[PDB]
């Protein structure tokens, strides 16, 4: 109390005097509007949301170079006069972003895909972790990297993982449905997440399975062909304008790469493009290692012996196997996973992948 | 009542959410006023981000040196130098 | 009394707050809270229903039958209309299917729930207009001896915000309350062809009037003594949630042969 | 009328030409702006280019653009392109109207003539339908005589025979010569331009068309 | 509905409609943009003619250049039955 | 004086006459000699 | 109090004083975008029965999770990302869906895909983000896409890939789920019996991991749906609904409920109050004849 | 510290603001599409009353006022688009644009090749640098110099980064229209953006309007409409027009980029519009050798680097392939920890990009 109030007395009392003079003039009902440009005249034309519009002065709570047009102020009853200055509100990573904020996974819980993880490791996550060899030189990390492999299996997982080591916000746009088919939706849709971006850097932007603007042409005409060129000519232009070492990173993704123009992803922006290369037999046990971990199983399974047996298989298979393995058991009414069971989603999985009868298997 | 909070980080030993707990903890330190508390926060946060690095230290310890307040920038840059140990340069640079 | 007197603003009652509190929507934009009165909060009080409100006052001044009117042109009301069995002979097909379908619940509600089949709510019509499927239609009402209701469908089209909600709900209402009868919707493929695969576009003011629609059809007609009867150029799709069971449960087609 | 055929000539400077000749108020008319994504306005807008044109006769209106008062095509897209169809028409339907009265013209421009209603059929609409070739050794001469006047010379320039070195080339392409031969002078430190300086012009882009070609082996 | 009741008083008329595609359309695609307010016109020119007021000291003449932007409300026979062709 | 009313008419016991203002709106005048006919004409202020 | 207050409240404020003195509700605009709620389902396994073999199927891969969550967990099985239902058109795709939506007591949310078909900037995308918030404050669910399904019980909605692309979202937000969050309480579910609706996600595992496979009726099968159709409503009471079903072959089961409907017209023009065995022999009979055409 | 001498500064702008307030309401009260002073009691003719709007007017002819000053009142005041005109008082700018594009004043990207691109360069040089420089030497001559450029070739081949550093050196704005985004469905809007750009354009003369692919935007009009080449050719062919109808030669300069070459139309080709075609297609074994040098000169290596064979691995190349080269090479020593780059990086990064552009 008593201790307190002595600081507390002066502390409270600047604060209260600006205050009071400010709630004075500040006086409600006021509206809120937004600043349309900061003019010649030293006025500023504000558009406001009751329908009028003015040229207006400034109370200097913060400062015009300090303030820029768009930004969000608080405005007198008529004269519109900029009474105290506000934040922004609806940022708009609510609208053209899903959001996956610390996503999960790493690097060790893969590894065995070693060498690939270095590569994506020099364009994404080594810059950050040291920036000295970048600035020294003189030349920028690839803003840009293309993984091509395939969803769930490992295209996805050195996704999450690189995304959370450098602790940037990984934001996921659907390539597909950005597919809209009508000419106005697209080139505003992409523009819009570029800058929102920037704004919030360090940031991720995640474009999955882009297969559809893929294409080129060589001429334009209608409403058919056109819509589709609009998309792609939009992402190109934006990468072209700007250059960014990592305000701005992109991790483009789809299934294979021979889908995607070579003249969209524009060499010396976008440096690396980074294969999907399968789990070999140290990857199988690691991958297993891990599923393993999180399950109640009998003490006959052999970890090793399911992984010699299987020629060469895909994380994805690895996954499956786990997950068909419990179903296995809890249809029998039990918690526990004998060996017998692995090996039938095994039998079952390596049959369907290792299927291409006589062009593969002559 | 520099000591008492000194003596914080030593008792905040083998406590993992009380660790956390200074996060929220110096944002009392930061309500409150006074010169013998403007003074003690860069040391109370240079103690416990040498026994437990903390990365909400160092973003607010930039800040300090930029401060007006004379004791305050001396004691964040002396504070900023012992994080910054261990290395010789980093974000240091 | 004298407080409370002409002229008067129209709005519309949306719901009860609390005791002697209520909330309408004024049509001209202009929402408030109002007072209801004591003697008008108890036994005469509906959740949703038009009312005289005073511009000064700010209360309850009188509840209306329900027809308040819309910016939009009137829709028309035709007791006994004069097409009544002009055509016939040869249409066999056509107006024994109009015949079980629409006449009956009109007629009796009753026997359809007592054999506990659900009684047509809505029927969707297909095939040309006025060259055999709307002399019928005209003829059934006026032989069922129900208000004809003729319910201009491409006209909500209006271009603001809901003017158009606040009128179908005036009219679902006013059919219960006139029963029996016909709401007969020309051109329903105008406010309900959108969206099946990402076209038809720019739709987004007729969707809050379809929302509308759909709960004042199938939230009454339980029993079944108001007609819906759907009306189209030739076939349109139509947004999924009139077409299922419930609704548009006889579709009924015009023969080709 | 109806002009459609190539500028870079001088298609626009011609227009504006016939209109101080005949001392017509000349009315640069834009068709995009009619065509209003809003009801009628467009068409009252129509009739008011008439009413001013009237009152202030000789007039011409000069449309720029035939994209917006056209281009209608004969599909069912002709629903769309419904604004267009009604600009047009009652800018027409006035102009028969008055047709033995000659106080108001009306010119359309364009690169090239595009899909449209029938009007090319009757006098009292766009009758006529003129169309622009290309120069010739003569016409290349006189517009060269033109430009020289405005720049500096060595005054030895022949035209008739820089006529000859050029093939194929528009007005508006011997304009961009002019500038090239400069853009020699330019670099050579001389403020006039000899035969050469021209000759050299010529070899550089013009961007539509340029005499330069001896390769092949 | 003021064209139609003028029509009716002031009778005889020729009621002359200059290029039907705008208030008898087709649709542009199947799709709308501006495309509604043609089949909000176009709904009550039909309802005139299938009403109880009929067509006989009112008449009404359609103009178009091309037959391939009417709608097939239309080319049915009953609202418009008489089909002159320009020879 | 201007700041004034115009209206913007489009329109060509005792006789009444309709004025539509540009608030779009219409009103009624007499044109019974107190109100002259050659104050209306379509298309003008 | 400021814990009243909350974003989006409604709330009543003076105009005369600008003090906000009571609180509404909360309001939303996905919800009257055409997605809905529809609680407690009416839908039971006897409405389209004979479904047997999907029956465990179904309750291991959707119930179990939803009604026992941390057992999952422990047993070394994640949760399944989708359930795709594959079987012959007209059956009770959408019904099931329902059913088991019911079964756990869980919201049945239906969403029509392409009104997810806006033509402005990203308000389309805004309801797709939306669509995943509300379903994970209202979990459980069983999130139903409508208008990837032909189906007569309902109605076949849907064309082009403007279906496609909203049931490829579908599944990248199931990994979403897995991800950061590392939970799943809401499962998603696809019917379909159209190979020009699909994606290649939906052919890969780690994205989708359940076919479960939808049966066709038969003799005893059709006799079970057609049991619950009849005892919705008056009947006579010596029926032999096995031997109606016989004389049905080849009907699905949205056919089961065409006949009471179509047997139902035959009572009522003999001002009946209740439907009889005759009716419904006569019923089957009008089915078969459509089947068979030329 | 920080904070009393925010609060200084409130307190002191908040009393003149006060005062001014007062004064604002005692009198019952720059870009601007339209001008709108809505009651004006201070002020053919002889006072303003000036009010543009569709649901009233109040037309006065005559603007000027000196005295008062005019303005004031309802506040849109200026030059109007109708011309009856807000003449002077608080600056108009010629009917000043409210729609907003990406203006970047000085962009920053100077000289990333000056050997190598040697001719290219030079072009751009004679057309824009030395015409701002001296405007004097071209108005002697009596030519206009190129009013607009064409750039060809891929897009990001270095094209940009060239364009940015001239307009740098000059101090002038790249005022960047991005042709895909104009893409409206909408009746006229498209258009209607670009004579708003002309006319604030004109207002800015010195400034380097950047139009990103005629690909995108104006890449047919021999189809007559379509209802994506009719807004679309709308939008075009208003945009020429504006050019040979004239703007500033020698201070406003348009840049075209093009991937590809089968969209143009010999609308767009004519004087008035192009005038330059420079290439950023294709360049010599000696000039691939200038770049790799140039960029590789910021970095530390290690020696034994010779640009001669580092070049002639390139079979055929566009300057976005060098530029690749020199920073991939750069990678390959980073993963193994190393500052320098030596002759074995180089030929392997040449080895990995040549290889993917084919196909």
């Amino acid at each position: 109390f008593v201790s307190n109030s002595e600081i507390l007395k002066p502390f409270e009392k600047k604060q209260e005097e600006e205050k009071k003079q400010l709630e004075e003039i500040r006086g409600n009902p006021l509206s809120i509007g937004t600043l349309e440009e900061i003019i010649d005249d030293d006025h500023a034309i504000v558009t406001s949301p009751t329908m009028p519009d003015y040229y207006v002065s400034i109370l200097s709570f913060v400062d015009k170079e300090l303030l820029e047009p768009g930004c969000s102020v608080l405005l007198h009853h008529k004269t519109m006069s900029i009474v105290g200055v506000l934040q922004d509100d609806a940022d708009p990573m609510v609208s053209v972003m899903k959001m996956d904020k610390s996503p999960t996974e790493s690097y060790s819980d893969i590894g065995g895909l070693e060498s690939q993880i270095q590569e994506i490791k020099e364009s994404v996550e080594l810059p950050l972790t040291h920036p000295e060899l970048y600035e020294e030189m003189g030349i920028k990390p690839p803003k840009g990297v293309i993984l091509y492999g395939a969803p769930g299996t490992g295209k996805t997982l050195l996704a999450k993982a690189v995304a959370n080591q450098t602790s940037a916000t990984f934001l996921r746009i659907v390539g597909s449905e950005l597919i809209q088919k009508y000419l106005g939706d697209g080139p505003r849709l992409c523009r819009q997440i570029f800058k929102v971006a920037g704004e919030n850097a360090p940031s991720i932007v995640f474009i999955d399975e882009i297969d559809a603007i893929g294409t080129k042409r060589y001429d334009s005409n209608s409403g058919g062909e056109r819509e589709i060129q609009r998309t792609m000519l939009e992402l190109l232009n934006q990468l072209d304008g700007f250059d960014d070492r990592g305000d701005v990173k992109v991790i483009m993704a789809t299934n294979k790469i021979e889908t995607l123009d070579p003249a969209l992803i524009r060499p010396g922006r976008i440096d690396r493009k980074i294969l999907f290369e399968n789990p070999d037999l140290s990857t199988k046990k690691k991958i297993l290692g891990i599923h393993t971990s999180k399950m109640n199983l009998s003490e006959d399974v052999n970890l090793e012996t399911l992984v010699t047996t299987k020629d060469d298989l895909s994380g994805a298979d690895i996954q499956a196997m786990c997950t068909e393995a419990g179903l296995l058991a809890l249809r029998e009414r039990r918690m526990q996973v004998t060996a017998e069971d692995f090996k039938q989603a095994k039998e079952r999985v390596m049959k369907n992948k290792v299927e291409e009868n006589l062009e593969g298997l002559y | 009542l520099a000591y008492a909070v000194l003596g914080i980080a030593l008792i905040a030993l083998g406590e993992d959410i009380g660790k956390e707990m200074s996060l929220r903890h110096f944002g009392h330190l930061m309500h409150y006023g006074n010169e013998h508390i403007r003074r003690m926060v860069p040391l109370a946060m240079g103690i416990v981000s040498v026994s437990d690095p903390q990365m909400k230290v160092f973003d607010t310890l930039t800040r300090f040196s930029h401060d007006a307040d004379l004791e305050v920038s001396m004691n964040s840059i002396f504070a900023m130098g012992l994080c910054g140990a261990g290395t010789n340069n980093a974000r240091l640079a | 009394k004298r407080i409370q007197s002409v002229p008067l603003v129209i709005g519309q009652f949306l719901e009860p707050i609390d005791q002697n509190t209520g909330i309408v929507s004024s049509t001209t934009g202009m929402s408030y809270v109002v007072r209801i009165l004591s003697t008008l909060d108890r036994e005469l009080l509906k959740p949703s229903m038009s009312v005289a409100l005073h511009r000064h006052s700010n209360a309850l001044v009188d509840i209306l039958p329900p027809d308040s009117d819309s910016s939009i042109s009137v829709m028309g009301e035709n007791e006994k209309p004069d097409v009544t069995y002009a055509d016939v002979g040869g249409l066999d097909m056509q107006k024994q299917e109009i015949r079980e379908a629409v006449e009956l619940p009109l007629v009796q509600a009753d026997l359809y729930e007592q054999i506990g089949i659900d009684p047509p709510r809505g029927v969707l019509l297909y095939g040309p207009p006025g060259t055999g499927k709307t002399m019928l239609v005209k003829a059934v009402a006026n032989s069922t001896k129900a208000a004809f209701i003729r319910v201009n469908g491409s006209e909500f089209v209006h271009k603001y915000l809901g003017e158009g909600p606040r009128m179908v709900r005036d009219v679902f209402r006013l059919a219960r309350e006139n029963a029996p009868s016909i709401i007969f919707i020309d051109e329903v493929d105008s406010i309900a062809t959108k969206r099946f695969d990402a076209q038809t576009g720019s739709d987004r003011e007729v969707q809050r009037i379809l929302i509308e629609l759909l709960t004042q059809m199938d939230g009454f007609d339980q029993s079944t003594n108001v007609k819906v009867i759907m009306a189209t150029n030739r076939a349109d799709t139509l947004d999924p949630a009139l077409l299922r069971p419930g609704r548009l449960d006889r579709k009924i087609e015009f023969p080709s042969l | 009328a109806l002009m459609y055929g190539p500028p870079g000539t001088g298609k626009t400077l011609l227009a504006r030409a016939c209109a101080a000749q005949t001392n017509a108020t000349f009315l640069k008319l834009a068709a995009p702006q009619l065509v209003q994504m809003y009801i009628g306005e467009g068409a009252k807008l129509v009739r008011d280019a008439f009413a001013l044109a009237k009152e202030k006769a000789p007039t011409i209106i000069f449309i720029d653009e035939l994209d917006a008062i056209g281009t209608k095509r004969f599909d069912s897209e002709k629903s769309g392109d419904r604004e267009v169809q009604r600009t047009m028409l009652e800018l027409l339907n006035q102009l028969d109207g008055f047709s033995s009265d000659d106080r108001v013209k009306v010119l359309a421009a364009t690169n090239r003539v595009d899909v449209l209603d029938p009007a090319l059929l009757r006098s009292g609409r766009l009758d006529r339908k003129i169309e622009f070739p290309l120069p010739s050794e003569d016409s290349r001469a006189q517009i060269l005589q033109i430009h020289s006047r405005k720049m500096t010379t060595d005054d030895d320039i022949n035209w008739q025979e820089l006529a000859r070195s050029t093939d194929e080339f528009n007005g508006a392409q011997l304009k961009a010569v002019t500038v090239e031969a400069g853009m020699i002078a330019l670099r050579n430190g001389q403020s006039s331009v000899k035969h050469e300086d021209f000759v050299e012009g010529i070899s550089e882009v013009q961007a539509r068309k340029s005499k330069s070609v001896s390769f092949y082996a | 509905r003021e064209m139609f009741a003028y029509a009716k008083e002031h009778e005889p008329c020729i009621i002359f409609m200059d290029e039907v595609d705008a208030i008898g359309g087709r649709r542009f695609s199947e799709g709308t943009s501006a495309d509604r307010e043609i089949q909000r016109t176009l709904m009550e020119l039909l309802t005139q003619m299938d009403g109880f007021d009929n067509l006989g000291q009112t008449k009404i003449i359609m103009a178009t250049n091309r037959p391939d932007t009417l709608d097939p409300a239309l080319l049915r026979p009953g609202r418009l039955d008489r089909k002159v062709e320009i020879p | 004086q201007l700041p004034y009313l115009v209206a913007n008419v489009v329109e060509v016991v005792g006789k009444a006459a309709v004025v539509k203002t540009s608030s779009r709106q219409t009103v009624f005048l007499p044109m019974v000699g107190l109100v002259d006919p050659d104050k209306l004409k379509p298309n003008d202020l | 109090n400021v814990k009243d207050l909350k974003a989006s409240q409604r709330v009543c404020l003076r105009s005369d004083s600008y003090m906000l003195h009571k609180v509404l509700e909360n309001k939303a605009d996905p919800l009257v975008s055409l997605m809905m709620v529809e609680k407690v389902p009416d839908s039971t396994y006897d409405m389209v029965g004979g479904l047997t073999k999907q029956i465990k199927e179904i309750k291991e891969v959707i119930e179990l999770p939803v009604k026992h969550p941390e057992l999952f967990e422990s047993l070394g099985i994640a949760q399944p990302k989708g359930v795709i239902l594959y079987g012959p058109p007209g059956t009770g795709k959408t019904l099931l869906a329902r059913a088991v939506a019911h079964h756990t007591d869980c919201k049945f949310i239906r969403v029509s895909g392409a009104e997810l078909v806006q033509k402005y900037i990203g308000e389309g995308s805004r309801m797709v983000r939306e669509l995943f918030v509300m379903a994970r404050e209202h979990a459980p669910s069983i999130i139903f896409m409508d208008e990837i399904d032909s189906i007569g019980s309902t109605r076949v909605e849907g064309s082009g890939g403007g279906d496609s692309e909203v049931q490829r979202t579908m599944l990248e937000l199931l990994n979403q789920l897995d991800g950061f969050e590392t939970s799943k309480n809401i499962k998603i579910i696809m019917a379909t019996n159209r190979l020009d609706i699909l994606d290649p996600a939906l052919l890969r595992p780690g994205r989708i991991d359940r076919k479960i496979e939808f049966p066709p009726p038969s003799v005893a099968a059709r006799a079970e749906i057609l049991r619950i159709h009849s005892r919705k409503m008056n009947l006579t009471r010596g029926i032999n609904l096995r031997k109606v079903a016989e004389k049905m072959n080849g009907c699905s089961g949205a056919d089961v409920k065409g006949v009471c409907t179509e047997a139902g017209m035959y009572a009522l023009r003999e001002r009946r109050i209740h439907v009889t065995q005759e009716d419904f022999e006569l019923a089957v009979g009008k089915v078969m004849n459509k089947n068979q055409e030329t | 510290l920080k904070q009393t001498e925010n609060d200084l500064k409130d307190i002191e702008a908040r009393i003149k603001e006060k005062a001014g307030v007062k004064e604002s309401d005692t009198g019952l009260a720059h870009p601007l599409q339209v001008a709108r002073c809505t009651k004006i009691i201070k002020g053919e003719d002889a006072k303003y009353v000036i009010n543009l709007k569709q649901i009233a007017k109040f037309v006065v002819g005559l603007g000027e006022r000196v005295s008062p000053t005019d303005i004031e009142e309802g506040m849109r005041v200026g030059v109007d688009r109708s011309k009856y005109n807000i003449e002077l008082p608080l600056p108009p700018r010629i009917d000043p644009s409210v729609t907003m594009m990406t203006v970047e004043e000085k962009p920053d990207v100077t000289y990333s090749d000056v050997g190598g691109c040697k001719d290219q360069i030079e072009k751009l040089r004679e057309v824009v640098e030395l015409p701002l420089l001296s405007p004097e030497r071209f108005a002697t001559l009596g030519i206009d110099p190129p009013k607009g450029i064409l750039l060809y070739g891929p897009p990001g081949t270095g094209k940009t980064l060239c364009a940015r550093a001239v307009a740098n050196r000059t101090d002038a704005t790249f005022i960047r229209v991005i042709g895909s985004e104009l893409v409206q469905k909408y009746v006229g809007e498209g258009a209607r953006m670009v004579r708003e750009l002309f006319e604030m354009a004109r207002t800015k003369k010195a400034c380097i309007i950047f139009f990103d692919e005629i690909d995108a935007v104006g890449g047919a009009r021999f189809d007559d409409g379509a209802g994506g080449d009719n807004e679309v050719q709308r939008t075009m062919l208003e945009l020429i027009t504006q050019l040979d109808g004239f703007d500033p030669r020698g201070n406003i300069k348009v840049m075209f980029a093009t991937n590809r070459p089968n969209t143009l139309d010999p609308a767009l080709l004519r004087p008035g519009r192009i005038d330059r075609k420079v290439e950023f297609s294709l360049p010599d074994l000696e000039g691939r050798a200038n770049i790799f040098r140039i960029h590789s000169k910021s970095m530390s290596v290690e020696r034994g680097i010779r640009w001669e064979l580092i070049s002639r691995l390139c079979p055929n190349s566009t300057g976005a392939e060098l530029r690749s080269v020199c920073t991939e090479a750069g990678m390959f020593a980073i993963r193994a920890r190393r500052k320098v780059a030596t002759e074995k990086d180089f030929l392997k990064a040449v080895d990995k990009v040549i290889s993917g552009y084919k196909k």
